[PDB]
């Protein structure tokens, strides 16, 4: 995650693939994810 | 019709939606309309199945 | 009494130029559908 | 609390624009109009109304809508440049009635003859026999300058009720206060 | 001042119509009222002087409905014409055009008659202007309306003033089109009438003359009184000599006839050249240098300039040669027809089907093997 | 008078009716809105209007329509969300710094 | 003279059809009527209510053999020029049929079993020509 916006936005780096602004699924929570972290992501 | 036909008449897009090719593409609002205006014009019809096009890859679910 | 219909001409005529912003802010929500 | 769709026929020749009435003959029906689909939203929440210009051949301007917002919309830029034509007029308030949304509602159509009928007595009693039958109330309402209770208008009435009459009726207003009080006591109320 | 039509009243009109008159506006029925105003003012009594209306008009101008503003132009246009003062007439039309904004037709009517009663002082770049700015508002209007009578009519009559007939006997045309045909004084059809014979005779680039056969106009006007307009317009049509007729009118109408002669036999020669065309079977489509020579008396060497004119002003497209002294015709400028005409032309059709149908059915019969 | 009634009924009604047909459009565009928003940058901005979008895949893509962001609040380089598979802007993206860039300081 | 079209069914009708895509703006009206119609001007009108530029298509559904099933009409309103009464009337447009990928595509599935093979062979030049 590049970056967070302020529901909150988030950035997403997949490697290579491109990047994404996605946002969390409601099993985690917001406070959990910080910017730099790598996390993963649903494929669709 | 009967047990071993299925007759399609017509068919009415859906607006395209974010949601995508989902149950929550059919918009209850916009299908109730449209089934209640097409009924005037004398198309009495009932919802016997939907149909959602797949770019690229073939007929599969 | 008029002053005071004129009173009602100035809130009459702020709605008149508040619904035509209105429409030309919907004209535009419009606009972006299309694209 | 009745379900009936009316459909008021709004006079927009140019005769509704001799203001006998003390605003304007098209502001008076204007009052008149606004009355009548209040008192028949208010009556029922579910009934409809709608209107149709009379001058010219005739027009469509609201379709049967359950709101009286729309009528009243369309009611402005009524815009008296023409002449009345009231069979061709109740003919398509007729039509458009056949093409309710709901066909419980009871039949009901206002016409506002404000303008001399120039119609052979025996198209209204043709009209008035088809009607009957067809089971649509028209209640006339004479409006300003005309032939006091004019003839063709009453025997239109009176064929359309005969040795028995409910929901349709003539209301003849002679020039003074404003139609839209006159209107509140005979075909509102009844 | 409602009592002052009353004393108007007493002894200009008819005491029944003032009273008439009086009632409505009392009554408030403005429109039959004005439907009354309008029939007053159509009265002959209307002849010098008129003081009194449009001061009881005040209610009218100052009423946002003084029935259609169409009419309220309708009574200022007559009321305009009786007090015939140039100076006034003008600012009284400003006046009336402010007063009716509201109906862009009634604009129209208000700027045709400044124009009308303006074009008989200045009549100048100054009324084509008016008459540009009508054609642009007029362009705008949804359909023709009465408006565009009183365009046309100021049309006409300005380009009459101007000298071009082929416009004014185009406009002429368009008015008499865009008006009722009768209702006319009968007197004013046969003056249009032969206003519009002599502009389309003079029209630098009018040769159609298909509307004199059949525009009601030339036909129950000029039928009697004066029917050399009308003897005339048909030789032009059919392109005869008709030179005796010629000379008739001369001696008549001298003016904007005897000094345009020389134009009105040249416009005979080329149509008469378009009659040679047309009389041809169509097959020897070869006109001779000798049979053009007779027809159009012209000299021998006068025919290839006549031809060369029909060629260049875009009423012929076939070709001249010298050798032979025969020319070549392929026209394409179409003709009015009659009634004889069009039942040959039905019957040469006849042919033609009958021809194609017999080659259809030798060519299914011959290949109902292949046909398939 | 007659103002005061006439225009306040009517301007009423239509202000409640473009009231809600606007939150019904504001609806649509919001749910059409997919949250993806594969990032994407604005190469070019030329006139019939219209961009040129080099997506984060590599890829550039001329738009026939900017989207749902303004054209005048635009310019080459910007970081703009669009669509993953219809490539048309959804959204303007705040000036982003990567890890590395913030590191540097 | 008498006819009734809905208005507001017409509206929320383009309202879904713009919902669905739109691109597609009202442009006229078509009536199967084989011929025109008195009432046809009036109608015409209405619908230039709602697109000035509105063309009337008459669609024959009766199966001539000759002649396209098509005939787009428009409204126009003249002086007439050559001194004759105006009216509404009805000009002409041409007309043809077109179509785009994917209606050619369905065509071409439909009318599989009914169509003569493109190419010049000479049983359909020569049937072509009769």
């Amino acid at each position: 995650c590049t970056k967070i916006i302020n529901d909150p936005k988030y950035i997403i780096n997949v490697k290579q693939f491109a990047k994404f602004v996605v946002d969390l699924s409601d099993q985690v929570a917001p406070t959990d994810i910080e910017e730099g972290m790598r996390v993963g992501v649903d494929r669709n | 019709v009967d047990d071993y036909t299925v007759r399609v008449i017509d068919v009415f897009a859906m607006p395209q939606s974010g949601t995508g090719v989902s149950v929550e593409a059919v918009d209850p609002v916009f299908q109730a309309k449209m089934l209640d205006m097409l009924k005037q014009t004398g198309r009495p019809e009932m919802v016997v199945g939907w149909y959602h096009s797949h770019p690229g890859f073939g007929c599969w679910l | 009494k008029l002053l005071e219909h004129k009173e009602i001409d100035g809130r009459l005529k702020e709605l008149r130029e508040q619904l035509k912003e209105l429409t030309k802010q919907y004209e535009k929500s419009e606009n972006d559908l299309k694209a | 609390m009745v379900l009936e769709s009316t459909m008021v026929c709004v006079d927009n020749s140019e005769y509704m624009r001799n203001g006998d009435f003390l605003p304007t003959r098209l502001q008076a029906q204007q009052d008149a109009v606004n009355i009548v689909c209040h008192s028949k939203t208010r009556s029922n929440p579910e009934n409809n109304v709608g209107l149709i210009t009379l001058a010219n051949d005739c027009e469509v301007l609201t379709t049967l809508t359950p709101d009286t917002g729309r009528i009243l919309s369309k009611l402005h830029t009524v815009q008296p440049k023409g002449k009345i034509t009231f069979c061709t007029g109740i003919r398509v308030a007729h039509l458009a009635l056949k093409h309710r949304q709901g066909k419980n509602h009871k039949m009901r159509i206002i016409a506002f003859v404000g303008s001399p009928v120039e119609d052979n007595e025996k198209d209204l009693v043709k009209l008035a026999k088809r009607l009957k039958k067809e089971k649509v109330n028209v209640d006339i309402i004479n409006f300003g300058e005309e032939e006091v209770n004019t003839e063709k208008l009453t025997a239109f009435v009176n064929t359309l009720n005969g040795k028995d009459g409910t929901g349709s009726h003539l209301v003849t207003v002679p020039p003074g206060p404003s139609l839209a009080d006159a209107l509140i006591s005979s075909p509102i109320l009844a | 001042v409602p009592g002052f039509l009353q004393q108007s009243q007493n002894s200009p009109g008819q005491p029944a119509v003032w009273h008439r008159l009086e009632e409505l506006y009392t009554k408030k029925l403005w429109h039959q009222l004005t439907l009354q105003v309008l029939d007053f003012v159509q009265d002959p009594c209307f002849a010098q002087g008129d003081g009194l209306i449009k001061l009881y008009e005040n209610f009218i101008s100052e009423f946002e409905h003084r029935v259609n503003p169409l009419s309220l132009v309708e009574i200022i246009l007559h009321v305009v014409r009786q007090m015939t003062d140039p100076n006034v007439a003008l600012t009284f039309l400003e006046k009336t055009r402010e007063k009716v904004k509201s109906s862009d037709e009634a604009v129209i009517l208000c700027k045709t008659a400044i124009g009308a009663l303006k074009l008989n002082i200045g009549d100048l770049q100054v009324t084509k202007e008016t008459i540009e700015d009508v054609e642009e508002m007029l362009n705008n209007l949804p359909g023709v309306t009465s408006v565009h009578s009183r365009f046309y009519d100021l049309s006409s009559k300005y380009y009459q003033t101007i000298g071009n007939h082929a416009s004014y006997y185009k406009d002429a045309l368009r008015f008499l089109g865009c008006v009722d045909i009768k209702d006319l004084p009968v007197s004013e059809q046969q003056e249009r009438a032969f206003t519009l014979g002599l502009a389309g005779l003079l029209g630098e680039g009018v040769f159609n003359f298909g509307e004199l056969l059949m525009h009601p106009v030339l036909e129950s006007l000029r039928n009697t009184d004066r029917q050399w307009l009308i003897d005339t317009l048909y030789a032009f049509n059919s392109g005869n000599v008709e030179r005796f007729q010629t000379l008739k009118t001369a001696w008549g109408q001298q003016p904007d006839l005897a000094a345009n002669e020389a134009q009105l036999l040249r416009k005979i020669q080329l149509l008469c050249l378009m009659e040679m065309t047309f009389t041809r079977p169509a097959n020897h489509r070869q006109l001779t240098f000798e049979e053009i020579a007779k027809s159009a008396k012209i000299t021998v060497n006068e025919v290839e300039l006549l031809v060369m004119k029909a060629l260049s002003v875009g009423l012929v497209k076939g070709s001249i040669d010298e050798v032979d002294k025969r020319v070549h015709m392929t026209w394409v400028q179409p003709r009015v027809l009659d009634l004889q005409q069009i039942k040959g032309m039905k019957d040469r059709l006849e042919f033609w089907c009958t021809d194609v149908k017999s080659m259809e059915m030798l060519v299914e019969h011959q290949a109902h093997d292949i046909l398939t | 008078i007659k103002i005061m009634k006439s225009e306040v009924l009517r301007v009423t009604h239509e202000l409640q009716a473009m009231k809600d047909k606007i939150k019904e459009n504001s609806e649509k565009i919001k749910v059409n809105k997919t949250l993806p928003y594969l990032v994407s940058n604005v190469i070019e901005l030329l006139d019939v209007k219209c961009a040129v979008i080099k997506t984060s895949t590599r890829q550039t893509y001329f738009l026939p329509v900017i989207g749902l962001v303004d054209a005048e609040k635009l310019k080459p380089g910007d970081l703009v969300g669009v669509n993953k598979d219809s490539y048309l802007i959804l959204e303007t993206l705040p000036t982003e710094y990567d890890s590395r860039v913030k590191a540097m300081e | 003279s008498v006819w009734f079209l809905d208005h507001d069914y017409l509206e929320n009708m383009y309202g879904m059809f713009k919902k669905v895509n739109a691109r597609e703006r009202i442009v006229g009206w078509y009536h199967t009527g084989p011929k025109l119609h008195k009432n046809d001007i009036a109608i015409n009108e209405l619908m230039k209510r709602y697109c000035p530029n509105s063309v009337l298509v008459i669609i024959d559904v009766k199966p001539k053999d000759l002649g396209l099933p098509t005939e787009a009409y428009i409204s126009v309103e003249e002086v007439h020029d050559d001194g004759t009464p105006t009216s509404k009337t009805f000009e002409h447009v041409t007309s043809e049929i077109g179509a785009e990928e994917a209606e050619e595509v369905g065509v071409e599935h439909l009318l599989r079993d009914i169509k003569d093979t493109t190419v010049g062979t000479l049983s359909q030049r020569i049937t072509n020509q009769v």
